[PDB]
RNA sequence: UUAAUUGCGAUAACGAACGAGACCUUAACCUACUAAAUAGUGGUGCUAGCAUUUGCUGGUUAUCCACUUCUUAGAGGGACUAUCGGUUUCAAGCCGAUGGAAGUUUGAGGCAAUAACAGGUCUGUGAUGCCCUUAGACGUUCUGGGCCGCACGCGCGCUACACUGACGGAGCCAGCGAGUCUAACCUUGGCCGAGAGGUCUUGGUAAUCUUGUGAAACUCCGUCGUGCUGGGGAUAGAGCAUUGUAAUUAUUGCUCUUCAACGAGGAAUUCCUAGUAAGCGCAAGUCAUCAGCUUGCGUUGAUUACGUCCCUGCCCUUUGUACACAC
């Protein structure tokens, strides 16, 4: 009913935008374990996008009057169009920022 | 008359050979008969701790006793009814006679 | 002799017996139409085969499904597998074997599980745990 | 002594007791064999219960 | 034990259960141009009570501008029919 | 978990050494002759023996 | 061609039966309705005072029509539910035997449902006729 | 919507049956806010008074308030089956009495001091501030201060 | 190389034995050899709703025909990686695709290596050895108190922070599980209550009776609706009761109330590879009476696992040792 373009298309655009492409892995380092900036995972990209959208929708839908359906729909549209406000996309870009910082 | 032989044993081999010899003698005697109706096998389970005292891992064991019950319903003269009932008697298998 | 074929769809415990015969072209479950069980979701799920194959193949065929066992999803899955197998048996026994083959090809192309019954039978539970593989808790002190 | 056994023991652990060792603890009422679990472990093979799983 | 808090004032919403003409005309002139309408929409974009929002939704739909897409409980969706 | 036990391997080899021409490369006929050409206490064990027997016939058929 | 409560949706048909029975008002209500909670597990009584007894009667009568022979214990088991037993975990609890028995008696009095042999109760001829008439009214009103 | 004058009839906190009640909720749950009577008795009283539940708690008539007053004064005079009440076959007389917000606490204190005076095990437990209903106190009831 | 001293193989070893496998059950696919008024179809013995249109839903035995292709059965059939590619001193093996039940020994269990704990159990014994008591004894007549006193700390768990929820109404789905003979087991009722209980046996020596165990988050119309609320019966006082010759320091169930914690819950710590995690429910065990426990089953169902030893442990080999009650 909103965003009258293709609904699966906006869904997939949100998935790609929220899918993190640089992450951090625990490197032993020696005593002080560090983070290592690792690129490359398409399956993990889509997996993390789905997980991020779901947990953001449920965090929005916890303890409030708006129902999980409209919270999830708003999160999907916000992530698809790009607003730097949705919880999934903020977490993804913050993880990206720390990954590039410790890169 | 509608007599009935029902057998409620535990040893499947003796159960099956009792049934087989009964049906084979009936077939060779050329009577009218109903097939052996074979009730579901009833398994008695007892679940108990292996240990006598309470020490060790909480490990359990299940002792199972299997009971096989079959029955056959016949109509015949009294003399041959008693003949069929009293021949082919085997230890371990318990059989009894009912009506209708 | 009214030509009826007996198939059955299976699940964890849901058994659905399907009687498919030459009639007026109806589908009924427990004497009530498949179209009017009103789940609003499982209705479409059981429509799936009928929607994908069209009404060309149910001109004068009556299919009666008697269900017993399992939850709602298990029952509808048993229903769909039984009705698919019943239509397959009808189109093999009476309609052309070529028609049966092409019907099964379309069913497989839409989904491979349409033809194959699920066999993920429940795993028995062992002592020392609440479930099949889960243990209770390992407290040391 | 008429009062030596005046108090009834019609139920509880006074009624149920092991029929091989007079042990009041661990009895298996199931199937009416009335044998404590520790003795049933020993005698099950000849009693009829057999171990499969 | 410990209260695990600071004991400060919360949101303390003033969800309207009764209104007047000054808010009725505002909601009447606002219910257009609303692509998606529900109880949450009414409450958050109107700052009105849940019961009043539900009553307004029922009355507006009984008159008829918006049409429903889902009648499922806990989630009602209404879109204005152009 | 495809490694055969020494009993299966040795029984298959013994079958091959003394009945090479009597049996062929098909599993179904191999088992349907093995059940009577060797006494085994398990249908599954017969299946394993005949499967390895077929594998060795395939091995000999090329080298 | 062919009207039957199985062929009709359940909720709308039972609502129609409730409205029809409410219009007629000749069921000989027990009189202590509006004070009972329809069960023993509910923590809050029902909502409508003069209502819900037509609903319970329609439901029981339709359930009897589906089934063959059913007694008060079966009614209670059927209408029971999980009860919030505080900290102890939820358990199934039956419905109210008194209300199930009294709605059976009311159906008996109105002739919708009658005693049957071998123990139990069966949907009566006129009760079945009225039920199918209400269902057919539903098919005529919706279509 | 329905227009009611912005008079003193709307107050942020009001008095009802010697307690304080905030409106903007259902009348039945406002009655539940009264100490000693809860949702069950409130809904029973409203339903037997035949006042519509879907109606709000804004307009209530003087005859209706007197109706509720008379119901609470003489519930048996209003044909109530006498097992909904919270004091069955009282020790003083044996009649059925329905408590008020103050009456319930006074009655509770009266039976508490009665148990203490009679020096039962229950009275001793209530004096000592322990669990009396036979609960397991070896690991529970620590933060009793 | 997967789980394997599992095998292929080189070789002072050859030939063996025990463990692993092999084996025995469990759940899966059988339109077959043989099936009963316990799961049905058409005429019928009797009858109703959509009508004189061909059917469904109903309700019953002796009045019969065709079958267990759904419950269960017994000489019993297949599945062994079958086939087709890629990879190798061109040797065992691994990785991908088909009717079909899945190609991680199909998944899961049972007993389980001449080795040892100075682990538990002398509270399971008319199994004793060594000491305790040897006619006011630990054998035993009756009354009671007690893992129910806590100042306190630690564990399997159950209910919860609720609008993916609580409640009210219409649907409402498993079987392996249990059952009176020297005097009762689970329950089918004419009457009363959301409750237990009486008159007779429809249930019996039991797939036919309880029981399709009509048992739960599961499908729809609303109320509560973010405000510490309707999630707490924690806690405490009023009445009915099955059991017990005593349920009083709620054994247990049902009618009524206060509001004390709860804004991703700190150091730490436990389980989870295909229907397992988890959620919810059912049956047996202990029982004179009640499950928050255990053993089994049923409903929905899991992203990161065919990877690695970084932590905790292992197995083999080499190695060092001042260790050998063995770090």
């Amino acid at each position: 009913v909103l965003t009258d373009q293709n609904p699966i298309q906006v869904v997939v655009d949100a998935i790609t935008n929220t899918g993190p492409r640089e992450d951090t892995t625990r490197v032993g380092g020696g005593g002080a374990a560090r983070r290592q900036a690792v690129d490359v995972s398409p399956l993990r990209r889509v997996n993390q996008a789905i997980a991020l959208l779901t947990i953001g929708a449920r965090e929005a839908a916890f303890r409030n009057i708006k129902t999980i359906a409209e919270t999830l729909a708003e999160e999907l549209i916000n992530a698809a169009k790009g607003s730097s406000t949705s919880y999934a996309i903020k977490k993804k870009d913050e993880l990206e920022r720390v990954a590039k910082s410790n890169r | 008359i509608k007599i009935r032989i029902t057998l409620t044993s535990t040893k499947v081999k003796q159960l099956e050979n009792v049934s087989s010899n009964i049906v084979k003698n009936a077939e060779q005697h050329n009577l009218v008969k109903k097939g052996p109706v074979r009730l579901p096998t009833k398994v008695l389970k007892i679940s108990t701790r292996k240990t006598p005292n309470g020490e060790g891992s909480k490990t359990w064991e299940t002792y199972e006793m299997r009971i096989h019950k079959r029955y056959i319903d016949l109509e015949a003269p009294v003399q041959i009814v008693k003949r069929i009932t009293q021949i082919t008697i085997e230890p371990g298998v318990d059989v009894e006679v009912v009506v209708a | 002799a009214v030509p009826s074929v007996q198939t059955f769809g299976k699940k964890k415990s849901a058994t659905a017996v399907a009687h498919v015969k030459a009639g007026k072209g109806l589908i009924k479950v427990n004497g009530s139409p498949i179209t009017l069980v009103e789940p609003e979701i499982l209705r479409f799920k059981v429509y799936e085969p009928l929607l994908l194959v069209g009404l060309d193949k149910f001109s004068n065929i009556d299919i009666r499904v008697r269900v017993t066992g399992g939850g709602h999803v298990s029952q509808v899955y048993a229903i769909r597998q039984a009705i698919a197998k019943g239509l397959v048996a009808y189109h093999q026994k009476y309609v052309d074997e070529q028609s049966k083959n092409e019907l099964k090809k379309a069913f497989t192309s839409y989904d491979r599980t349409l033809l194959i019954a699920d066999s993920r039978r429940p795993e028995p539970k062992k002592f020392g745990g609440k479930g099949a593989r889960s243990r209770f808790q390992k407290s040391y002190r | 002594e008429n009062v030596w056994f005046s108090h009834p023991r019609r139920y509880g652990k006074g009624s149920r007791q092991c029929r091989v060792c007079s042990s009041h603890t661990g009895l298996i009422r199931k199937y009416g064999l009335n044998i404590c679990r520790q003795c049933f472990r020993e005698k099950a093979n000849d009693i009829g219960f057999n171990k499969f799983r | 034990k410990k209260k695990w808090s600071k004991k400060s004032m919360k949101d303390r919403a003033q969800h309207a259960v009764i209104l007047d003409q000054e808010k009725y005309d505002r909601i009447l002139k606002e219910v257009p141009t609303y692509r998606y309408v529900s109880v949450s929409v009414l409450v958050d974009r109107l700052k009105i009570g849940g019961s009043l929002a539900r009553i307004a939704l029922r009355h507006l739909e009984k008159e008829g501008i918006i049409k429903p897409i889902s009648k499922h409980s806990k989630q009602a969706i209404y879109t204005r029919a152009t | 978990g495809r490694v055969r036990t020494k009993t299966v391997k040795r029984a298959s080899k013994a079958l091959i050494e003394r009945y090479y021409p009597k049996l062929t490369l098909d599993f179904q006929t191999n088992k349907r002759l093995c059940d009577e050409i060797a006494t085994i206490q398990s249908k599954r064990l017969r299946n394993k023996i005949a499967g390895y027997t077929t594998h060795l016939m395939k091995r000999i058929q090329k080298g | 061609p062919g009207v039957s409560v199985r062929d009709v949706a359940a909720q709308d048909f039972i609502n129609a039966y409730a409205s029809f029975l409410q219009r007629q008002g000749k069921l000989e209500v027990p009189g202590y309705v509006d004070i009972v909670k329809t069960s023993s597990g509910n923590e809050m009584p029902p909502q409508d005072a003069e209502g819900w007894f037509y609903k319970r009667a329609a439901s029981v009568a339709r359930h009897i029509y589906m089934r063959k022979q059913v007694g008060v214990g079966k009614l209670n088991k059927l209408y029971g539910g999980a009860k919030s037993r505080g900290v102890r975990p939820y358990k199934h609890i039956d419905a109210s035997g008194s209300i199930n028995r009294k709605v059976l008696q009311a159906l008996e009095k109105i002739g919708i449902v009658e005693i049957s042999p071998k123990g139990g109760r069966r949907i009566s001829e006129n009760g079945q006729r009225d039920l199918d008439r209400i269902a057919a009214q539903t098919l005529e009103e919706d279509e | 919507s329905l227009v009611v004058q912005e008079q003193g009839s709307f107050q942020h906190i009001l008095r009802l049956l010697n307690t304080n009640v905030d409106g903007n909720i259902k009348i039945v749950y406002a009655l539940t806010t009264i100490k000693g009577v809860g949702r069950r008795y409130s809904n029973l009283v409203c339903k037997k008074a035949d006042v519509d539940l879907h109606k709000r708690a804004g307009e209530l008539t003087q005859e209706e308030l007197e109706r509720i007053v008379q119901i609470m004064q003489n519930p048996t005079h209003y044909k109530i089956p006498a097992w909904f009440l919270n004091r069955q076959n009282d020790i003083t007389d044996g009649k059925d009495y329905h408590t008020l917000a103050n009456n319930v606490e006074s009655k509770l204190r009266d039976d508490l001091e009665r148990l203490k005076k009679i020096r039962a095990h229950r009275g001793i437990r209530h004096f000592w501030g322990l669990r009396v209903r036979g609960q397991h106190t070896k690991t529970t009831g620590r933060r009793r201060a």
